[PDB]
């Protein structure tokens, strides 16, 4: 299980996309 | 049907017939654009909702039909600076040309010398995004219903040349009524054909778009696999702190499903997130019939779930009578509009 | 159908018989009343239930059948001088004459020297009215699926020429399916035209009522007003603190929606909670149907409502085997009847 | 149907034609095993779920479909000394035989030097029975879902001359989507006509096993009555703390209802836990369809039921992406097969 | 809000009938 | 139990003041 | 201490000289009181907290410490008609005299031409009220950390000749820490000896106060049995529908104990709900010291719950940073004072 | 003190005259024991708590005192058939003896011709035993809250040479307040030295008990080291099926402690969970101040825990005002004692 | 209410199968 | 984790007390 | 309320160090 990695991540809030 | 019975072959017959009175419909308003339908003073201002890069979403109050929107203001000035007028000019266009049950209406439009304002059905339940963190992951029939609700938006946009470019749970609003309800079309495409702009966010880009080779609207069933795979088990199927980290492992599409994924649900899944274009769903002979007609779906009725018919799972009860808490208690704010319009002709297509 | 398709054809064409086998059916009992069907020794006492003004409502067990029932004992000289003689009358007699889904089945009715005894259909899950304080507020789902149900009670007594005239959470007691089941018909009155007493609760009157000026079935519609707001919002949308102001605020009818109301929501409620009798919904040309057929109830087939097979959104599951404890474990008294007969001639044609 | 309705009339026609091809097909496979299907090699062992008398459960995923099953281990030598040879070769034999929704799939089977392995399709949310612990009761409607699920089950088992002998909530696992599936047939027993041995679990034993005088099919809708109360009421019907006592009260049938039971749930175990054979639903002239058209089952389509398409009630979420907790964390062991083959002749049918 | 309002009247339980 | 007489008043709401 | 050791003695000394610089100090601002402490424009208007039958609870920001108050504004014209003047004006004169942790301070007073206003601290976690009823009862350690509290509150209060007249959960305002404010000084009288007014809430009435014989602080040792009865039990002694039947019960005094609550708590309870006065505790030789030593407070040490330094057993977590949801969105009025100063000499000296 | 300084000096001068007024004590009521302390007319009966091997628990109301007990009533005829004769009269003896705060009181006793009735504090929140198995596992600060009161019970019980032979949370009551109340002296017997009867439950067996070698108190020490495993871990250290396997385990003694124990509870574990007599701990020199002198003991003051005033972790707060719900709603019977006295001479001494 | 005796049976934990 | 065997043997319920 | 402008933000997550 990677969802402790997850977790761990800043990757749990609000993704906003990279762009235009 | 789904299936009905070979009242399947009444679905399709009706699909058929669906879609195509809604080419012509689309391409009417789209070519010729309705423009500035409303203004300020007919509607109070309730709470701010929230605050952006171009400015505030607010609650707003239309005074004729005592109805509540959610109006999204932006600064003429803020957007041009942003270098966003294309964008906004785009989704505005997009917005007003389009009209399926799970996508988010477009009520009003009016721009003043200051800012543009966007004026849209107001979905108080939120995005599925923070229901979906807090609730931690979603049983397959309840990630089913919203496959299936994502998969009928999308078999319209793409017959409207549509690809949609932006899914995740952040821009799905959940209802009154607990079905979706799609926003943020600044970076849908009306493309016939390939496109080359690196857009999305990065958990959910096809590795095409990471390759910068050309893609279409083959993108769109990728991150509905991602989206699949992210509601069934928490966490998306790639994922990293760095982003260029979550490309590294999209261009080599290694996923791991969770043991309590169904057989089936990975099968379906495996052909979502396919690397090759050449056996990806959706995107081979059999168009979205090879996903509709998956045995994920089989319990499925299509017809139904457009029909807003079907039992939701989950109705969010978001708290706060008039005015919520969640939604906020900011400070608020003056609109200012000015005594001299700015930007003129930029957003002068609004 | 609800509408099945122009099978909606079919549900009108059903509807129409069906409300017509029963005006012939209550007509029959209403105008031979069915008397004294049982008595005391049939049944085993289990516990008090409740207490109330005319006496105790009691579990008891029917000794044939070993079926629970839920026993209102009324003290026939109680009744008689809180002067509910012919109120008590007149419940047993349209109870005995009535027979749809959800209105609660009165059993069995006999009297003895001392008490009168309507013996009931037991419904565990108790009224809605404490779930939805505890709940806070429904869903529109939730709260449309009990909307349904009620219009249908409605379509039915109205037919009967029976005015309800007491709507509220507190008389509808959710079964152990999740079905509506209403209860006391006391204030209920057959009257074809207009009637002028004074009743109901102060939250739920029209304000033609308090008006003084005559009303008719028209006022059960306003009533559902009432109670869908105060299933979907929490709270009423007139209540205050003394029933004065509540009226003060009634016969201006000002009502103020909640946010999350859908738009489609406060739309059926501005045309239930109407002031002018010729604009409210259920009192125009077109019947029920202007309800029935609103955008809010489009995905509601009511022959599935009828036929008690949707899936219902919340059942009760109140605790306690056998005795319970909400129910309570009450001080058992002895029920005593006496060694003479108490008011003969006026409880004579019960 | 379930009664679609005279559609009830395609729902038996159906009924009956599939059954007829599901006896030719069992008894195929029955009267012609397929042997060996498989091999150690192809799995790679995950987790241990469980550990048993005859050995353990583990996790385990096929290395060439990516799929997970549950493999249940056996040592020979263990089963040899336990003398469960014969229960266990007959397990396997109806299992590779059978072929039913709601009946766990025996995916692959093989030997090796020392142990049997039964590969079963993985069902994470576990037994219905802690659930039921931990929720304490089921709301009549939940509780039927699962009814419904069980009656279609029984038909089919006995019509391929197969009574179950132990059902309770410990062999009911609830998958992915939230329906039963049957494990465990380990008592179940082909037989046509009458059989003596003793066996289920005592709180479930029908009144002949424990008697002695030789029994039929008709057990196993004794054991429905038995299911239906406890999931319905909490605790079984008769119970105590010595079997024998259990055995006691089976024999004499006094059953007491709990106050919640509905008037109609309270008749239909009435002739389920019936003692009479002659009286017993489901061994009256009218088979299952005593069973299936009672009154309870009344809002239950049959059809809709088998094809998986009513909306489940609950659907467990046990926690822990890939390994769980719940399922466990245990001292992993070698799975170690022998230099030799240990009872080679015995198993030889396998 | 009014739902502050009405938590603050004794409106908030069992609502008897005025009556008769 | 009395408790279940409790429920029934309209008295399990906010109770204000006779009075002066 | 509360019996440290016989440093209860010391507790003792303590109390004593403490109630001695307590008394010469209320008798300087009671006798010369302060006046007019500040003025509207130093305070920002955050939202309303409330709404009264005299004018609105606002929370304010004052302008120079960046400290939140609850400001209570009273229309001048309003209290005159409501005949509350001398209530009022007693309240203010009670309430800048007083200073006890558990009574809630008056920060600031002052008047214009319209209002009257008393900011307070503001103390978010709202009534015991509401929490009450939603937690249902509570816990003998938890109502007894209430109950220590109450009673030094008393002690101080009485010392300085004054009887309360309202205690009810609705007057105890929980804060951030877990400790009571009592709130509404409006019944509470400097009274030496006897007085007569029909004052406070029917459930709590002393049965003298009811009987109109005279009356002192004794009133107020009846109405803490009222309150720690319905703080371990749910429900009040004696409630009714109708107040004249609790009071009915109130002057007959018999009262039936929970079988939950434990025979010491029954004991305090016997004799602070007692009739006779010569028996009623607090009012015996032994002042409150027949209170603070009874065995159900024996655990108590009074020095620490004073001092604020007990760990509380439950601190409220209202939702909604700034604004919160519950406190109220309210629609935001105008304060209007006048351009003419009403009521002037009425209001003179507040 | 536990160690308030060198107040531990203090703490231990104390502990040692406090028992040694204790000794006196005991040795008085159980050398010349209290006999037949009242008559059932003295108490209403309210429910039946339970029932049993030898009758019913009841809930009753001491009529003068309108106190609550819960009533043993045990038939003489089923106790002497069932050879329970020596185990009654010894646990009254015992019981009518022995003064604690952690002990549950017997209030009074007396026979009938029927009946012997122990009369004891009822104690509302139940056995530990479920709250441990719906919480699953306590926190170590909740499970030493526990243990300190087990361990000063134990000196006590020890002291006055009685070892208690049957520890588990079965037998441990949790009271109003938070705090342990032991149950069931049915097993214990006052033995200076060695004895040799096997009795417990199986779990909780020390080793010498199983190997039938004669054994002393240090069994108690023994089951305190299962019992702080259980409850700090959610399961015993040794289980299994079978007892004889448990058995098994047991005289091995090799146990696994849970990762999430702390070393520091681990090695307080390893020592009462001591196979040598030699080293188990509370058998060693030091005796208990082994055990209370242990770092997981660091924080305990063993002054504060018996004198009642440390904060309770966990009060239950078991629903149902008056008759509960979970105590139980029962079939009620009727005491009947007989025309005769029956088995007088057995029950001679009770 | 035989639920509490239910409760206070051993049998409310995993039953097992008599047998053969 | 023997914890998933606890909760299979039938001994996660009331136990008795073999005896006397 | 900032509060609902902090949910809107990644930085809901785990947050690292910029660093060294
Ligand atoms: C099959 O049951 C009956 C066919 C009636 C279905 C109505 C057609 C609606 C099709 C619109 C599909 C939209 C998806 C892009
Ligand atoms: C439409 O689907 C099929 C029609 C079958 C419906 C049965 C008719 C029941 C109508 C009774 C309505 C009661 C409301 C007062
Ligand atoms: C009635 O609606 C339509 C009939 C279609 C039903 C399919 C037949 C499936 C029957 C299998 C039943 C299995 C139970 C043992
Ligand atoms: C006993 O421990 C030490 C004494 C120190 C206590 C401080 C005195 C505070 C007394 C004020 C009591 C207020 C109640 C009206
Ligand atoms: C240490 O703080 C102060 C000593 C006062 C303690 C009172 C003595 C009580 C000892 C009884 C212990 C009971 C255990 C069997």
């Amino acid at each position: 299980t990677t969802y402790a990695d997850f977790i761990a991540s800043g990757r749990t809030g609000r993704r906003n996309a990279i762009h235009d | 049907g789904n299936a009905a019975a070979a009242k399947k072959g009444s679905e399709q017959e009706s699909v058929k017939e669906f879609l195509a009175k809604a080419k012509e419909d689309f391409l009417k308003k789209w070519e010729n654009p309705a423009q500035n339908t409303a203004h300020l003073d007919q509607f109070e201002r309730i709470k701010t909702l929230g605050t952006g890069s171009f400015g505030r979403v607010m609650l707003v109050k239309h005074k004729e039909t005592g109805n509540h929107f959610a109006m999204k203001i932006l600064d003429k000035q803020k957007v041009v600076k942003l270098k966003q007028i294309e964008h906004t000019l785009n989704e505005k266009r997009i917005l007003q040309a389009v009209n399926f049950p799970f996508l988010v209406k477009l009520e009003y439009s009016f721009k003043d010398n200051s800012n543009l304002y966007m004026v849209m059905e107001y979905v108080p339940g939120g995005e599925m995004f923070s229901h979906l963190r807090r609730i931690g992951r979603f049983s397959e029939p309840h990630a089913r219903f919203y496959a299936a609700q994502i998969v009928l938006t999308f078999e319209y946009l793409h017959s409207l040349d549509l690809i949609y470019r932006d899914l995740k749970p952040e821009n799905l609003l959940i209802d009154q009524q607990g079905y979706i309800q799609v926003t943020d079309f600044g970076f849908a495409k009306r493309v016939k054909g390939r496109t080359w702009t690196l857009c999305g966010t990065p958990e959910y880009l096809a590795p095409e778009i990471i390759l910068s080779k050309g893609y279409n609207k083959a993108v769109d069933w990728w991150a509905l696999g991602v989206l699949i795979y992210e509601m069934a088990a928490g966490y998306p199927p790639f994922f990293a702190d760095q982003p260029i980290q979550i490309y590294e492992k999209i261009v080599s599409g290694k996923v791991r499903f969770p043991s309590h994924f169904s057989s089936d649900l990975k099968d379906l899944l495996r052909n979502l997130l396919q690397v090759d274009l050449t056996k990806r769903f959706g995107n081979l002979k059999d168009g979205v019939n090879d996903i509709k007609n998956h045995k994920w779906f089989a319990t499925t009725d299509w017809i139904a779930i457009y029909q807003r018919k079907v039992e939701a799972p989950f109705i969010p009860k978001f708290k706060g009578p008039g005015d919520t808490s969640n939604f906020d208690d900011y400070e608020e704010e003056e609109i200012r509009v000015s005594i001299n319009e700015k930007c003129g002709k930029e957003f002068s297509e609004f």
